[PDB]
């Protein structure tokens, strides 16, 4: 499954 | 002069706007983060009552000598821009990339990880600082000494005991009572972040991507974790604020006992 980064 | 001082190279990082420099002083290898004004949340006052972007007060407040933080070597104004000139370790990865390229770490990895970021956000607690960004993307790996490092200081605050209202780190790393109620208090907020952490290393990814998760209390293991380890992550986890421990409680808790040196975990998990 997709392992993402999150902008803060 | 800051063009003056250090030789400045190209764009660094995995988007933001810090690039590569050595400082020419010493050939010091450095990290040259610029903030524009017009993009600047919270300003604080320095004591000579400059006013500077909050991220310069907190980085002054932490930049003691303790190893756990990014530390801020100078500072410069320009017209539209503030100019931060931070240390720079090498050879680094941040945890965000290390968990990708590794999947899921061993719980021993993950031990002498974790207690290294407890033991930096006391170090910025204890001199007043809020981080509200603890997350894989916020952490460095020396990859020589074994060492992590809490970087981003861009999301923080003033450590307070009364309550917040407002935020600006991950969303997918906040409390449900953020979600819920948009109101938290700074521990127990960042007892929540650390849970998000913890499982993000000892499963290879985050718990919860979407609101209704955050706010839902159950926590499915997608990975092997010892049960030590899911009652620290859980209870870390607890929905209401109240009943997640003290930094104290998760550094005693039976999971983090006997915990690696940094130069071990360099010898037997980075080298
Ligand atoms: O040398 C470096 N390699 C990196 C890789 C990913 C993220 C950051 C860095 C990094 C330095 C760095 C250090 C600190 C900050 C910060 O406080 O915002 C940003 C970047």
């Amino acid at each position: 499954r997709k392992r993402r980064r999150h902008p803060s | 002069p800051l063009e003056s001082q250090y030789q400045v190279g190209p764009l660094l990082g995995s988007f933001g706007s810090v690039y590569s420099g050595i400082r020419v002083s010493d050939n010091l290898p450095v990290a040259i983060k610029h903030v524009e004004k017009d993009r600047i949340s919270d300003w604080g006052e320095l004591p000579n009552g400059t006013r500077v972007p909050m991220e310069v007060v907190l980085l002054k407040k932490v930049s003691s000598g303790f190893s756990g933080v990014i530390r801020l070597l100078d500072w410069f104004e320009r017209p539209d821009s503030f100019v931060l000139i931070l240390e720079r370790p090498e050879p680094v990865q941040d945890l965000f990339d290390f968990i990708t390229e590794r999947g899921a770490l061993q719980e021993e990895l993950a031990r002498s990880f974790f207690w290294q970021v407890l033991e930096a956000v006391r170090h910025c607690h204890n001199c007043g600082v809020l981080h509200r960004d603890i997350k894989d993307e916020n952490i460095l790996i020396d990859l020589n000494r074994g060492e992590l490092k809490l970087i981003d200081f861009g999301s923080g605050a003033l450590l307070k005991d009364t309550v917040y209202t407002d935020f600006d780190g991950t969303r997918v790393y906040s409390p449900p009572e953020w979600i819920r109620y948009h109101r938290y208090h700074g521990r127990s907020a960042a007892v929540w972040s650390l849970g998000i952490l913890l499982y993000d290393m000892v499963c290879g990814d985050i718990p919860f991507e979407h609101d209704e998760e955050i706010i839902g209390g159950q926590v499915f293991f997608r990975q092997r974790v010892s049960s030590e380890c899911q009652h620290l992550i859980r209870w870390c986890l607890a929905l209401r604020p109240s009943d997640r421990p003290t930094f104290e409680e998760i550094q005693n808790h039976p999971w983090m006992q006997d915990v690696l040196l940094p130069q071990e975990t360099a010898e037997i998990h980075l080298h």
